[PDB]
């Protein structure tokens, strides 16, 4: 499982896999590793699967309900908090869950990267599980806050193709959302043997 | 452990700096992250640990210090009484069912007169605190790996009445010699001072 | 320990040895294993003492206050029960096992096993204790059921010796109770009256030949028990 | 004493355009021994267009099922006679498999049936209900013999050919009753005889079909 | 207290059950007048393979709630399978709570013409065939057992029923250490079940292979 | 794994399954484990089928290089110290549990040598996973002096129980007949596991998987 | 464990004349791909073509002891070792460490150039052997190459047909396997010809 | 396992049961635990099978050598001090239990019991084997020195019944042999003529009163055996 | 695996880069130790693991191909053949009473015709071993905790043709991303080259 997402001046950039392994054999090739929380907020899959379905899936209740509540839209400040609080409550549970919440709220894009342990970190680029290690590599090297939007899913696409061509535990469809003030928009889906045929031509 | 906080107290202020490492076993998640939390105008922890537990005891000492405020008509509650509540939290936590907070603080201050009747600690405060509940004036603190490092450094050149600009450099040896001999990579170290002004964040030193 | 209770026509007898030991030493040499739970209803206790002390102290509270409530006498099964409950809701805390024999007016003499898993068995007899093993090959062959009082008091307590004699967690004191439609009655046999011992067992009195004195021959001749010889 | 116990079996469902083909194999086998050649809780009606298949524990998936129809008919008390969708039911197994997270189920389950435009879909998850919809899928002893075979024939990745037309009910049979007849030859605690259910619009039709006994 | 081995097989006309009346403390061969097949309501019967005292709780468990509910209200008697149904969930639910029923039953009932023949393990597994067993007679008895069954499909008589479990109890009393040549049938029929007196089986140990020359090792 | 041995009239009947088990999954369906040993000795094995192999391969080239040396016929008994001794000598590590059967001067000698090195002489044996299936089989038919017709039988029948209720056993029944002057060894004598349900055989033409490099090399 | 540390399938298929043996190209440390272009297969003579899985450092150090030999065999006796012979001595040698076991699994395909007789071999890690008439499969995979080898294979394949077959097994069985992938290497051998033909796999 | 040698005037008399189990599982029920050293010269083994037959082959093995090269008869002490040796070597690495029992003319029946520690004890009687554990009170009780030859073989089955008539792990034929002056004869009676067992003794025919019909009273009137009744 | 080692082969050349870190269990003995042993004229190996093991394995490995040349009369071996030997020696070791090597090679070499007859490999060669005697040619190789990182970083930007100075700049870069994504330390990367004139120690990448 490979994971990443990044801001940048443009808005923030996801990007998934689609393996799921259970240790040697592959389970499934089109798991949903983004897990769309609202229309206006977005989460990631990394670890327990169900753990991280569950549980965003109670984050959206309680976004819900905040809006129903107040009248107005919840921060992805106070989201990633309600993610957080959670998972501390549950620190010592055994819970196995790492996600990503990214939006756009009236302070413009946010990024946090929340842990099992209930970590909680606020920064402009993150890489989440096994494959990570090799989506490092290739983001960090070609990050920049001035990237255009292409330039940015083109970056987030190739860091995944090239953790998903290394590492056993990843793989799939490369998946790219684009989360921008309007709301995020599946940028892209394409196969990752595709991906290594239009990348390393010939 | 991993990363280091150093603290020290001086004539006219204290000096913390705190490692900005966050890590996911051996990959450097950020570099920059501010491990000093700023509790009152005149007050904040530097603390070391891990993420959750940080973020959690340093949120519930500053909500608790802030309604307290707010039940006492702003009176500003001095380094002792906060520093002595941060120690009956950490000391309830070690027995408790939830465990205990793994988290290192060196607590900072400036004491200031809250009225004319006020005769207490007009100085500048410091105090270490261990994970199980452990409170300790010193002159100064560290924690992590490179506390040793710097700690025998500063017995060889702390002094009581140094000046700011000397303080800052003396903090840069410190970081320098973290840096130098720790293992864990600690590049950046997030420096603030408390003076009678309040806390300054000090970005010539990191 | 050894403990066992055998029925005759009119009612029940319940033997047990008398020695309560912590592994290797003995701590106590005049242990009392036959337990008062109402006049005619005795229980023989083996295992941990604390537990079976506390179980049995229970349960002759509970019947004491029966007896008032109902008005009239209790009979066996009903201790057997009580016995049986409060074993089997604590069989993983406590280490105990259990006869439970009496005289009812109404069933006559009854014996009931529990043993350290909790259940609950009717039985002519019962045996129970580190000591009951040696003796079921003992009542296979020298037990003839429907035997008299006397006679059955005295098989009881030849059992325990011969039980204690090749048992080393067993030993000391017989100690004997008769329950029928009479008086109930005791009885202390000492081991020096004992009816059974290896040591006064003539067939044990020559000893092994393990000793042989240096010899020119392969004839085996005694035990060397001389320095000159 | 361990409270968990692994009864083997194996269970398959495929999803057509307008029909579902559930199959499980008819085995229930203990510690070393084999209860019955014809046990029939694998598979379990919830309503009359959606059923579940599960794997491992049989009485662990009996419990599952009890919970689930009860379930499913108070549901239909608070909705007037309203029968849940296929898809409900899906998220109301995940969510009730993740409420005994910390003492689980040993059941490896699908769930399958017709959605509201009546074409078939399953759904698959773990021990503490992690879901994931599908149109085919294999669970059980023998889903590591089976399910590449589905794979290769159903997607038919790396031929050079066109793609053949869409499968109808008994091309999907014949091709389900191939791979279990190819894993009871092979897998040592599956196989004696697979119950077939065959769900479409017009009611749900049932079928047995023979495997070796050995 | 332990049980040894049961078996079970239906016949055209009912149910028949055999077991052991012996109890074991290990490998003590304690009690060998025990009946272990216990009558519940007057249409089942059951016999448990393990621990007596969780039997003996369980039977207890069932056997009152099925007389205080036909006493204390005006219904029919529980029919045989949900007597079974009621024993699987109470032996389930004891399960969950980690205080498990460490037994394994074999059930066997009879109600106006339908005949019901059951399994339950400790943990909650239940099954229902022509034939059980559990115990040494799962690996055993049960082999022979569905041979027996299989050689007619049409049913087996009474009496072919009783041979082929005789046959079973005494390769049993042969193969099995904790056993006794000492066996009850509890015969589940149209007018209930009735438990046999106990009884023994003819056993051969006189062949040529067996003397004291060629079993020797010189 | 089930092997049986029956003493009958003039002989020794061995059976054995067929089925090789790489694990909980079947590697081979018509594995041999009725093994060689002499003109008129044979030996099924269970258990690792690598030392088996080893065992038997190796006490049956010393007992032709014995048999050579004397000029005489092996005597099962020989064959049974030998292979006793080996198992012996490795406290079991060599985990092959055998059933060895002949016919010498001395009449039929059937045994069975368990993977520690004890050894027993039994009219009917049986060894392996499904053997206690297979035993109650043989306690419930089997007499003394047999014909060859009901020890065959018997023998096929003992292995077919454990075939059914063994998952590690099964898909035929292999017999070998062992006399004084003949040794007959029946492979396929029971099937009861035909063919059912034959494969689609679906084509696929030469061409559907890409090539990426060719090489073609005449010889 | 130890076997699956470093990946790899292998599987030998028989056709009428004709045998198949395919390998995968991964090689990798337990998730990570040290390399994509490492197929694991030998060719022993004109008749024997034999391959290793398991850990990489003993495929390579029995694949030395194999060459070192069958070279000797071929130097004494004037002659090509045959397939039989050839499984028989690497049966002896994977015994020899019997308690000190090489952590390899052998997959060998031979023909008799005169008769065309075919003979298919995998052993245990201490030697069992296993010959069936169809085929044999070992490696990280070896479940999915065994469910598509028996749902694919007939006996009477021509040359071009079982290549299709096994390059078909191979691939679906690498797709469900993380640690073997990346295209295929596989050797058609008849009678008269060896072709060596390298397959398209998914980079994944 | 149960074995046992008694010593007479004339020679010794050895018993044992017939039962090798893997726990459980009756894996032989006609074993021969009576192993051949000499003519004169028998031993019981108990214990692990390969352990005692290899021990026992090779001591056989250097006895029958031994005959030769002295050109004379060996005492049964020559065989007790090789099983003794032998085991002593092996005591951490083997399993067994031995009696060494034989005839010899210098020193007429001896019996000698090696335990699994390796000591070894010259005995007038040896019980071995977890069937022995029953045996020892049967023989404070019912044993006499001194009885005949046919006398000795009785009691030596009637103990070998009773002895795995209480242990599962014993069972089967009683084997015994006699060893003296005279030609060494064997014996090997079957369970369905064995001197006793608990499935013929009448005290154990009337059933344990568990299973209590439904009834309005305290008073026990047996089980319930039917569903009218 | 604390110590991060890169190499990758081009046209004509192939770079190594060895971290110099030595440390005690969290302190840094020194940042500036050469786990980089030239072999022979054209061959060199990048050793990480501890100090004792790798250094004698290093020693061994050069003597042995020292005492070779000496009794093949100056005759320089290839690198396969070196590469093999290693191999060999790692392999015997793992089944040996004193244990493994735990050491992780990258064995970079240019091979030259020995004489006019030689008809070999004339262009640079790099290959992969791992402790246990796993040996593979690679394009290129990573060791250590930043291996990975780097791993995609070449695969996203090594080619086969890279000249001299932009090899030196994607050596750079890998270094900086090991510096960048690994807890552990390591500030000076101890790069060296192999070219058709042999080894030249490289001081501008660190
Ligand atoms: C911000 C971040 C960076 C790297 C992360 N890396 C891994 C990860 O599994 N790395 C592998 C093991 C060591 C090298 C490869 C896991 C992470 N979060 C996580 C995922 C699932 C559950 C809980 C936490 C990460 C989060």
């Amino acid at each position: 499982t490979t994971t990443l997402a990044f801001r940048f001046n443009g808005g923030i950039i996801v990007a998934v896999d689609s393996r799921a392994s259970t240790g040697q054999y592959i389970a499934s090739q089109t798991v949903m590793k983004v897990l769309e929380i609202n229309d206006y907020l977005l989460g990631t899959l990394a670890g327990g699967a169900a753990d991280c379905q569950y549980w965003e899936r109670v984050l959206g209740m309680e976004c819900r309900l905040w809006e129903l509540r107040n009248g107005s839209r919840i921060t992805v400040a106070a989201a990633s908090k309600i993610l957080a609080n959670i998972t501390y409550a549950y620190r010592n549970h055994g819970l196995s869950m790492g996600t990503m919440v990214a939006g756009w709220d009236q302070f413009g894009p946010s990024l946090y990267y929340v842990d099992d342990k209930g970590s909680r970190v606020k920064q402009d680029l993150f890489s989440v599980g096994s494959g990570s290690i090799y989506a490092y590599g290739v983001l960090d090297t070609g990050y920049r806050k001035d990237l255009s939007v292409e330039d940015a899913c083109d970056l987030a696409r190739r860091s995944i193709f090239h953790a998903t061509y290394r590492d056993g535990a990843s793989g799939g469809i490369v998946t790219v959302y684009h989360v921008h003030e309007k709301g995020w928009t599946k940028i892209s889906r394409d196969d990752q043997t595709k991906l290594y045929h239009r990348y390393f031509p010939s | 452990m991993a990363e280091t906080a150093i603290a020290f107290r001086c004539k006219d202020y204290v000096m913390v700096a705190a490692a900005g490492l966050n890590a996911f076993y051996y990959i450097k998640i950020t570099d920059a992250e501010d491990k000093i939390t700023q509790l009152d105008t005149h007050q904040l922890v530097a603390c070391t640990g891990e993420n959750g537990p940080r973020v959690n005891f340093t949120e519930y000492i500053k909500c608790n210090l802030a309604l307290n405020r707010m039940r006492q008509h702003g009176r500003h509650s001095s380094c002792e009484s906060t520093a002595n509540f941060m120690r009956n939290c950490l000391a309830s936590a070690i027995r408790s069912r939830e465990g205990a907070y793994q988290v290192n603080c060196l607590f900072a201050g400036y004491d200031t007169p809250v009225s004319e009747d006020d005769d207490g600690v007009v100085g500048p405060q410091l105090f270490y605190m261990d994970y199980l509940g452990t409170l300790q004036a010193v002159p100064y603190g560290c924690h992590g790996y490179g506390a040793c490092f710097v700690t025998a450094l500063l017995d060889r050149l702390w002094r009581p009445d140094l000046s700011q600009q000397e303080g800052l450099e003396l903090m840069q040896k410190c970081c320098d010699e973290v840096k130098r001999r720790v293992i864990i990579s600690n590049s950046y170290f997030f420096v603030k001072a408390v003076t009678k002004n309040g806390v300054e964040v000090i970005t010539a030193v990191h | 320990t050894t403990i066992l209770a055998v029925s005759y026509n009119g009612g029940v007898v319940l033997a047990a040895d008398s020695r309560t030991s912590s592994g290797t030493y003995v701590v106590n040499r005049a242990s009392n294993k036959l337990t008062k739970l109402t006049k005619k209803i005795y229980c023989c206790r083996s295992g941990s003492a604390a537990d079976t002390q506390a179980l049995a102290e229970r349960v002759s509270n509970y019947l004491g206050s029966y007896q008032t409530d109902i008005g009239a006498g209790v009979n066996v099964a009903t201790a057997a029960n009580l016995f049986q409950k409060m074993c089997y809701m604590n069989r993983w805390n406590i280490s105990a096992g259990i006869i439970v024999a009496g005289y009812d007016p109404i069933n006559g003499g009854s014996v009931y096993s529990i043993p350290s898993g909790g259940s609950c068995v009717k039985l002519d007899y019962a045996l129970g204790g580190s000591g009951s093993i040696f003796l079921y090959s003992f009542f296979d062959a020298n037990y003839k059921p429907g035997m008299s009082k006397s006679e059955c008091v005295a098989f009881c307590q030849r059992a325990v010796a011969h039980a204690y004699s090749r048992d080393g967690s067993s030993g000391g004191l017989i100690r004997t109770i008769t329950l029928d439609a009479d008086e109930p009655e005791d009885q202390t046999i000492p081991w020096n009256r004992s009816p059974y011992c290896m040591e006064k067992d003539p067939k044990y009195v020559t000893q092994a030949t393990q000793n042989q004195p240096f010899s020119s021959s392969a004839k085996i001749t005694g035990n060397r028990m001389s320095s000159t010889g | 004493w361990s409270p968990y116990q692994d009864n083997g079996g194996t269970t398959a469902a495929i999803a057509g355009k307008d029909f579902v083909i559930l199959a499980g194999d008819t085995r229930l086998n203990g510690d070393f021994c084999l209860h019955s050649r014809h046990d029939q809780s694998k598979i379990f009606q919830l309503t009359p267009y959606t059923y579940m298949a599960s794997n491992g524990m049989q009485a662990d998936r009996l419990q599952l099922q009890q919970m689930l129809k009860y379930r499913v008919k108070w549901y239909k008390y608070n909705n007037g006679g309203k029968v849940p969708s296929t898809k409900a039911i899906a998220q109301l197994m995940s969510t009730m498999l993740y409420h005994r997270r910390f003492f689980p189920y040993y059941t490896f389950n699908m769930v399958v049936g017709l959605d509201e435009e009546g074409h078939g879909v399953c759904y698959s998850y773990d021990a503490v209900g992690s879901t994931e919809p599908f149109l085919y899928g294999t669970r059980g002893s023998a889903a590591s013999f089976v399910e590449p075979l589905l794979d290769c024939l159903i997607n038919r990745q790396h031929m050079t050919s066109q793609a053949p037309p869409e499968m109808t009910k008994e091309e999907t049979l014949a091709m389900l009753k191939n791979a279990f007849t190819g894993a009871a030859e092979r897998d040592i605690y599956t196989g004696d005889s697979v119950s077939f259910f065959i769900i479409t619009k017009d009611g749900v039709q049932q079928e047995s079909f023979e495997l070796r006994k050995d | 207290a332990s049980g040894g081995s049961v078996i079970a097989i239906k016949y055209k006309g009912g149910v028949l059950m055999a077991a052991d009346t012996l109890l074991s403390y290990g490998s003590l061969a304690k009690w060998p007048n025990i009946p272990r097949i216990r009558l519940l309501g007057s249409h089942s019967a059951v016999c448990a393979t393990g621990s007596y005292a969780d039997f003996q709780m369980m039977a207890k468990q069932v056997e009152d709630n099925i007389e205080r509910q036909k006493m204390y209200h005006n219904v029919d008697e529980l029919s045989p399978s949900e007597v079974f149904s009621y024993l699987h969930r109470s032996i389930y639910q004891k399960r969950c709570d980690f205080d498990p029923c460490l037994c394994q039953m074999v059930f066997i009932g009879v109600r106006d013409g339908e005949t019901f023949l059951a399994g339950v393990d400790d943990v909650g597994t239940r099954w229902e065939d022509d034939c059980i067993a559990t115990g040494y007679g799962a690996y055993i008895a049960l082999p022979l057992l569905r041979q027996a069954l299989e050689k007619n499909p049409d049913g087996l008589s009474r009496g072919e029923a009783m041979r082929i479990l005789t046959d079973c109890l005494r390769v049993l009393f042969y193969r099995e250490c904790r056993a006794i040549n000492k066996f009850q049938v509890a015969d589940a029929a149209s007018d209930g079940v009735r438990i046999s007196e106990p009884f023994d089986v003819e056993t051969h140990w006189e062949y040529e292979g067996y003397c004291f020359e060629k079993t020797a090792i010189i | 794994t089930t092997i049986v041995g029956v003493v009958y009239r003039d002989g020794v009947v061995l059976g054995a399954d067929t089925r090789a088990t790489e694990g909980s999954i079947v590697a081979d369906k018509r594995c041999r484990k009725i093994h060689y040993m002499a003109p008129n000795i044979m030996c099924c094995g269970a258990g690792t089928s690598a030392d088996t192999e080893a065992v038997t391969n190796m006490v049956s080239s010393h007992l032709a290089l014995h048999r050579l040396e004397t000029g005489k016929q092996s005597r099962v008994l020989e064959a049974l110290t030998l292979l006793k001794r080996h198992l012996y000598r490795y406290q079991g590590h060599v985990s092959a549990a055998l059933v060895l059967g002949g016919v010498d001067v001395e009449g039929p000698f059937l045994a069975t040598i368990a993977p520690h090195g004890s050894t027993d002489r039994l009219p009917f044996v049986t060894m392996g996973s499904g053997s206690i299936a297979a035993m109650a089989q043989l306690e419930a038919a089997y007499k003394d002096n047999m014909t060859c017709e009901e020890a065959k039988e018997l023998v096929a029948s003992a292995i077919r129980k454990g075939i059914f209720n063994d998952p590690y056993s099964g898909t035929q029944v292999d017999v070998c007949v062992i006399t004084k002057d003949k040794t007959e060894l029946t492979i396929g004598y029971d099937k009861p596991n035909e063919r059912m349900y034959p494969r689609q055989e679906v084509l696929l033409p030469p061409g559907t998987t890409p090539v990426l490099k060719e090489e073609i090399r005449q010889l | 464990s130890i076997m699956a540390y470093s990946g790899g399938s292998v599987m030998a298929m028989a056709g009428k004349e004709c045998f198949v043996i395919i390998s995968d190209n991964r090689l990798g440390e337990q998730l990570k791909t040290i390399s994509t272009e490492v197929p694991k297969l030998h060719v022993v003579n004109d008749s024997i073509v034999y391959g290793l899985t398991g850990l990489r450092t003993d495929q390579q150090t029995f694949a030395n002891k194999v060459q070192f030999r069958t070279e000797m065999y071929k130097l004494r006796e004037e002659r090509d070792i045959t397939g039989k012979a050839f499984a028989a001595m690497i049966t002896s040698m994977l015994y020899e460490a019997r308690f000190g076991p090489w952590f390899v699994e052998p997959v060998i395909g031979s023909i008799d150039k005169s008769t065309g007789e075919v003979y298919l071999c995998a052993t245990d890690l201490i030697g069992a052997p296993c010959e069936p008439e169809d085929y044999v499969c070992a490696g990280t995979a070896a479940e999915s190459l065994h469910g598509m080898c028996e749902a694919l294979w007939r006996p009477g394949m021509s040359p071009e047909e079982l290549f299709e077959i096994a390059a078909q097994a191979m691939l679906s069985a690498c797709d469900r396997d993380s640690l073997s992938g990346y295209g295929a290497v596989a050797m058609i051998v008849t009678k008269d010809k060896v072709t060596t033909r390298l397959i398209k796999g998914r980079k994944d």
